[PDB]
RNA sequence: GCUCGCCGGAAGACCAAGGGUUCCUGUCCAACGUUAAUCGGGGCAGGGUGAGUCGACCCCUAAGGCGAGGCCGAAAGGCGUAGUCGAUGGGAAACAGGUUAAUAUUCCUGUACUUGGUGUUACUGCGAAGGGGGGACGGAGAAGGCUAUGUUGGCCGGGCGACGGUUGUCCCGGUUUAAGCGUGUAGGCUGGUUUUCCAGGCAAAUCCGGAAAAUCAAGGCUGAGGCGUGAUGACGAGGCACUACGGUGCUGAAGCAACAAAUGCCCUGCUUCCAGGAAAAGCCUCUAAGCAUCAGGUAACAUCAAAUCGUACCCCAAACCGACACAGGUGGUCAGGUAGAGAAUACCAAGGCGCUUGAGAGAACUCGGGUGAAGGAACUAGGCAAAAUGGUGCCGUAACUUCGGGAGAAGGCACGCUGAUAUGUAGGUGAGGUCCCUCGCGGAUGGAGCUGAAAUCAGUCGAAGAUACCAGCUGGCUGCAACUGUUUAUUAAAAACACAGCACUGUGCAAACACGAAAGUGGACGUAUACGGUGUGACGCCUGCCCGGUGCCGGGAGGUUAAU
RNA sequence: AGGACCGAACCGACUAAUGUCGAAAAAUUAGCGGAUGACUUGUGGCUGGGGGUGAAAGGCCAAUCAAACCGGGAGAUAGCU
């Protein structure tokens, strides 16, 4: 019963991290759609 | 060389080894080695372009001297070796000056022979020189297609190309496929067949031997579903189609060649 | 050379505790509280300048912040850096 | 606290990942805890994570990512050169003891070691993005040497036993010591040294590669381990003091041999096999531009520095992934005794637990088991499930066979303990002393001691000696698939898929083909003994007729026919 | 030597019972197959939606797959309830 979420902070940050978002045009627009909604935690960094 | 293996195990029952006992047992010559990472068939875009590739043993790359661009300098063979990147073997040769280079191993090239390239080469096998100094009718291998290009024809195990004619600046060559083809008289070529002519006689016995040469299984489009292959579907071994590749194009006889740039050199196409 | 304007900023407070008094008695170490930045060189010079003692070696460690809730809202105390400053022989005050 | 019981290749111990204070102390019992709770991984407060050497960081790179310029693309952007990042790999150095309520290779005691700086002194050619070396590499097998460790004996301390006996071949406990430093072993590999030259190592090289000549035959490298020092130190069963009755205080004897021994280490070795088994820095060396008296390099001293981050705790789980204090999942490391081939299994050690509702009762019925008269598949869709067989040695073993198999076919017999052969043998180990020498960690000896199976004979006990756990049911005919394998995560594991093998077919390399508006990439750093597609599916014997339809290959007499 | 044999770790999942508001949104118990290899596993990476990958089952692509999930077109449309 290997559940789907097997955590790893390295994989987490390289996939959904801030720098991961900011690398690409489409990700720089996820941070825009989150600053829009006014999210406290923009990305996964903690 | 060609030895049938005793059936002490199913999967050993049909193996036919090719045990050439003069290959240098041990490690290759380091300065002529380099990384060679398996691709998996995958390409630039990371998608499989060539199917049924991936796996098998890790194998280094042996920088083979194909140009053979050392003239006047005689070279002595010193080691016949096993190259996993070819079907032929290779032959570490040592020049008078002190350079070592792997070359394809011809049929009679044994450790101790002497060879040299350039127009002043003798026509004993293992020598390379332009197919303007080589006599018509001779058997040659490691043929170039453009002068200095490097050597692209007759490189497999036991494959050779014979200079059939010579119409001034060009040279007709009966390629191992049966097709004749003009090749500029300056295109260098090395004499005699290539070694390891028994290569074709191994039988591999089992599926794992296909595997560890980097060959993944090949599904028959008949077994697939209508979505995967043009063949496919049908409530139990139904075909009704003309045999086509997985991409619709017809196979079982359909000329896919279209070059129009090099067909001026193809004197007589293969048979 | 460390500027005294920084040396007067480094040290925060003496850390008083059972283990701190224990280290003082049986090992002549003054447990301290220093700023988070606080290189060991920073701390050693600050001690030798502001207490005028002779330090043999410093051994820092960063203490994390307890997640201390206050009522319903969740809280988080701050990280701080401890400094086990071992004096040679001289004295503490 | 005593007794009982459970795990003990784990249900113990240490980690990584992940978590994030759950760690320790005091304190409280509302809520949380499937019950009560004084207790807690709960609430509140305080404390606790100490590094030149252990990880990270850092240096170097793999796959891969990004990518100045560049090429391509309606725009976004795609690809990619230099370059730059990217461990899961490569790169310097610390161990033992003690100590905390909670940290320890971090603190303290002792004993080290590494890399840089900076002077000093003395010798001095130094100088890199560049050359060369090394780093640096597989699978399997076979041993031999040793160690971890264990067992026994000795030695030391203690006891002489609640019930027959227990001054003895008696019982109990201990019998530990590291890094480092110095030897340089069992071993493994290499032939050394010198002079001369050389179209090769993108220049240069005094280095590597090469050709010789001389000259010697040994030199060199690697290396477990052991041995000495480290260490007359620590540790040490216990004893004597006092009590928070929880440990601090002091002292502390012996501290050895033999045998067995690893899956650990020599071994990145050796032997072999084909499938032919990273890179790059660190390190060594060579010169270039440059200085060349300098600078810089070397060695001895002296001192300096070694930053920052992590360090508590769980980690096969109540702390991580599963909504839960969830019978699930989770990579690595260490692995004691007896019996055992064994990391199985049984019982135990160190250690840790009794799984967070109990108390009774002793209905039906359900679940997990034990036993069963006579019969023995009559059950049933079906011997489903149970039952049964189950080990080692020797004898023996059918059709068929592709000569390997089938086969552990089938079947039969023996098995405990005691004694003798032989107060323990064959074997293994191997002491002293005796020599011999290039004297060593040497060699021949030489057999004390230890260890020690197996067998034969005789006796003896039981219903039963493979006595428990553990541990094949067997045989006949037949369909299909050659076989091993893969398969529908979560109702289908098959005859399906794959396969080796066979054939047809395309493809001459700017290969076909595929991904791509393109560039480009794979194919392949391959070259027709290669590569793709399709079908069939080992092997043996073979694979017959039909070219009308459809497709493909070619042909050109004519008909028809687009843009123009 | 072996895609050899028996058999633990390890991987898998053939049968049966249980469980079926479960201890568990696929497990437990007892047996079962492979167990030096077409093996298994840790870390990191690459491939993406008419697309990927597929020893091929329409299998898998985050408990979702004959076309994922999220947001939008969007208050789709619904002679139907």
């Amino acid at each position: 019963m290997k559940r789907t979420f097997q955590p790893s902070v390295l994989k987490r940050n390289r996939s959904h991290g801030f720098r991961a978002r900011m690398a690409t045009k489409n990700g720089r627009q996820v941070l825009a759609r989150r600053r829009a909604k006014g999210r406290a935690r923009l990305t996964v960094s903690k | 060389a060609v030895v049938k293996c005793k059936p002490t195990s199913p999967g050993r029952r049909h193996v036919v080894k090719v045990v050439n006992p003069e290959l240098h047992k041990g490690k290759p010559f380091a300065p002529l080695l380099e990384k060679n990472s398996k691709s998996g068939g995958r390409n630039n875009n990371g998608r499989i372009t060539t199917r049924h590739i991936g796996g098998g043993h890790k194998q280094a790359y042996r920088i083979v001297d194909f140009k053979r661009n050392k003239d006047g300098i005689p070279a002595v063979v010193e080691r016949l070796e096993y190259d996993p990147n070819r079907s032929a073997n290779i032959a570490l040769v040592l020049y008078k000056d002190g350079e070592r280079r792997y070359i394809l191993a011809p049929k009679g090239l044994k450790a101790g022979d002497q060879i040299q390239s350039g127009v002043d080469a003798a026509i004993k096998p293992g020598n390379t020189l332009p197919m303007r100094n080589i006599p018509v009718g001779s058997t040659v291998h490691n043929v170039e297609m453009k002068p200095g290009k490097g050597g692209q024809l007759a490189r497999s195990a036991g494959t050779y190309v014979q200079i059939v004619a010579r119409d001034g600046a060009y040279v007709t060559l009966r390629l191992r496929s049966g097709e004749m083809r003009k090749v500029e008289a300056d295109c260098r070529a090395t004499l005699g067949e290539v070694g390891n002519a028994e290569h074709m006689l191994r039988v591999l016995g089992k599926a794992g031997a296909a595997r560890w040469r980097g060959v993944r299984p090949t599904v028959r489009g008949t077994a697939m579903n209508p979505v995967d292959h043009p063949h496919g579907g049908g409530e139990g071994r139904n075909f009704g189609k003309h045999p086509v590749t997985p991409w619709g194009v017809q196979t079982k006889g359909k000329k896919t060649r279209s070059n129009k740039r090099t067909d001026k050199f193809i004197v007589r196409r293969r048979s | 050379m460390i500027r005294e304007e920084r040396l007067l900023k480094v040290l925060r407070a003496p850390h008083v505790s059972e283990k701190a008094s224990t280290a003082m008695e049986k090992s002549n170490t003054i447990v301290l509280k220093v700023a988070k930045d606080a290189t060991k060189a920073e701390i050693k010079a600050a001690v030798q300048k502001l207490f005028e003692v002779e330090v043999e070696v410093v051994n820092t460690l960063v203490v994390k912040g307890k997640v201390k809730r206050h009522g319903q809202r969740i809280g988080r105390r701050s990280d701080w850096k401890k400094a086990y400053v071992t004096l040679k022989e001289g004295q503490n005050l």
